[PDB]
């Protein structure tokens, strides 16, 4: 239990979080494989 | 996309969310994060379930193959989990949960 | 002895059954060392280096952002890392700067669980400086 | 006088089970913290939480074997 | 000189009775936290505790009551 | 007044051997813990408790010796 925990966050909302501080932290030359990944591609679709 | 749109007839009211604009762009492990954690933030408790996907052999021949989730905790909470040591009741609800979305981007790659 | 140590990011492979007998992990809920017969357990990662000392004279100083360790039964591990950079690809000039823009907002912020975002925020960008 | 040597020894000795008294206390207090993690509760858990006590109190029943001899 | 051998066997033996005081400060401060890993506790979490109280204070009350007869 | 003075000191010295069983219940509360963590048990994780019991009381049970020489 944390902070994170019995506030309701869940673990990826951790992780997602602390994974991008270190891709602010990069240099010049490594920030590219920063925006290799990026994930934000899925849409989301829900009928309601 | 072609899921829901094959489903649509006999299946339209035992979808919970999809999700499009899959496959255009190389899939990251980005995007098995975003899917796995609006999987939790639903309203939805679930206590088991199962994946499938289509792990190839070769160049030539594929398979459709299936694979389990033990996504409850409970049911992870056996007889070959009180020889492992210290974990509690919240450390494996934060192990379990990050195997969700390592068995998204092993069906996605 | 007789061990065995996997660590992979989801892009890259460090080590694949090539083990080193001592592994240093920042756990979630403390911290930990392998002997290679350490008692099994299933185990979570914080912000924080891992220094794996290679047999081969010296160590191996990578720096996981979360993970997940799982020392087995018998004696092999498989440690797997969302974010496992080394140190020189890091600018600590930048990591100064980042801790205390996110403290300013800590008190700026109205709502209890966006304040708990922030506490989050903060402590990744603790352990950035201190390992360097 | 010879009957008040007597009486001085026995309250003397009598307080050699005093730490065996909580010599007992913290094999109980591992128990609770030792089931709570691992439950194997019937098999050598317990088993051994029986034989930690029956030692120890004897260990303090013969301090109070020698506060006797004393007295008598 | 026959009185004064009755309040040293008094004073002196009652002193015994601070270890297994001692004790149950274990026995009970352990509850709390095997609690806090498994909350199973109205089951032998919490039994084992009033197994142990019972047993650590029997002793405490053994070493008191060598009080009651060497005064008397 | 010899007598006086062999009765307390026997007495007094049987004090200490509170001191070894309030150690060694924590060598068997460190086993309880010890093997329900990770069952080591038929290997060299109990015969140290057997060390364990053996050792603490030499410490105690050599400070009865001193209490004979005194009654004797």
């Amino acid at each position: 239990v944390a902070y994170w925990r019995q506030a309701g966050l869940s673990y990826i909302r951790y992780s997602q979080i602390c994974a991008k501080a270190v891709r602010d932290a990069l240099k010049a030359e490594f920030k590219a494989n920063a925006e290799k990944t990026s994930g934000s591609n899925v849409k989301i679709v829900k009928v309601k | 996309d072609k899921i829901r749109g094959i489903l649509h007839r006999t299946h339209s009211d035992q979808f919970l969310v999809t999700f499009k604009e899959v496959g255009r762009k190389p899939p990251t492990f980005g995007d098995a994060s975003v899917i796995a954690l609006e999987l939790l933030n639903s309203g939805y408790e679930f206590d088991e379930g199962s994946i499938i996907f289509n792990r190839f052999r070769s160049v030539i021949s594929y398979k459709t193959e299936e694979k389990p989730i033990f996504s409850l905790d409970t049911v992870a909470s056996a007889e070959s989990m009180s020889i492992y040591d210290d974990i509690d009741a919240d450390v494996l609800r934060n192990y379990q949960e990050y195997s969700l979305a390592n068995i998204i981007y092993y069906s996605l790659k | 002895g007789q061990m065995s140590f996997t660590f992979a990011s989801p892009t890259q492979v460090f080590f694949n059954g090539a083990n080193v007998r001592q592994v240093d992990v920042p756990t979630q809920t403390g911290a930990f060392g392998i002997l290679a017969s350490h008692v099994p357990t299933l185990q979570v990662l914080r912000p924080g280096l891992v220094v794996v000392h290679a047999e081969d004279g010296t160590t191996s100083k990578y720096f996981v952002s979360s993970g997940s360790v799982t020392v087995n039964a018998d004696s092999s591990v498989q440690l797997l890392a969302e974010e496992a950079v080394t140190l020189d690809m890091l600018d600590p000039g930048v990591a100064k700067a980042n801790l205390e823009k996110a403290q300013s907002e800590l008190l700026g912020a109205a709502d209890e669980a966006s304040r708990a975002e922030i506490q989050i925020r903060i402590e990744a960008n603790e352990a950035l400086v201190k390992a360097l | 006088i010879d009957t008040a040597a007597k009486f001085i020894g026995a309250g003397a000795a009598t307080v050699g089970v005093a730490g065996s008294g909580a010599g007992i206390g913290t094999v109980f207090g591992s128990m609770i913290i030792g089931y709570a993690r691992n439950p194997s509760l019937k098999q050598q858990l317990f088993s051994y939480a029986i034989l930690g006590f029956a030692l120890s109190e004897a260990m303090g029943l013969f301090c109070l074997m020698v506060a006797f001899l004393i007295l008598f």
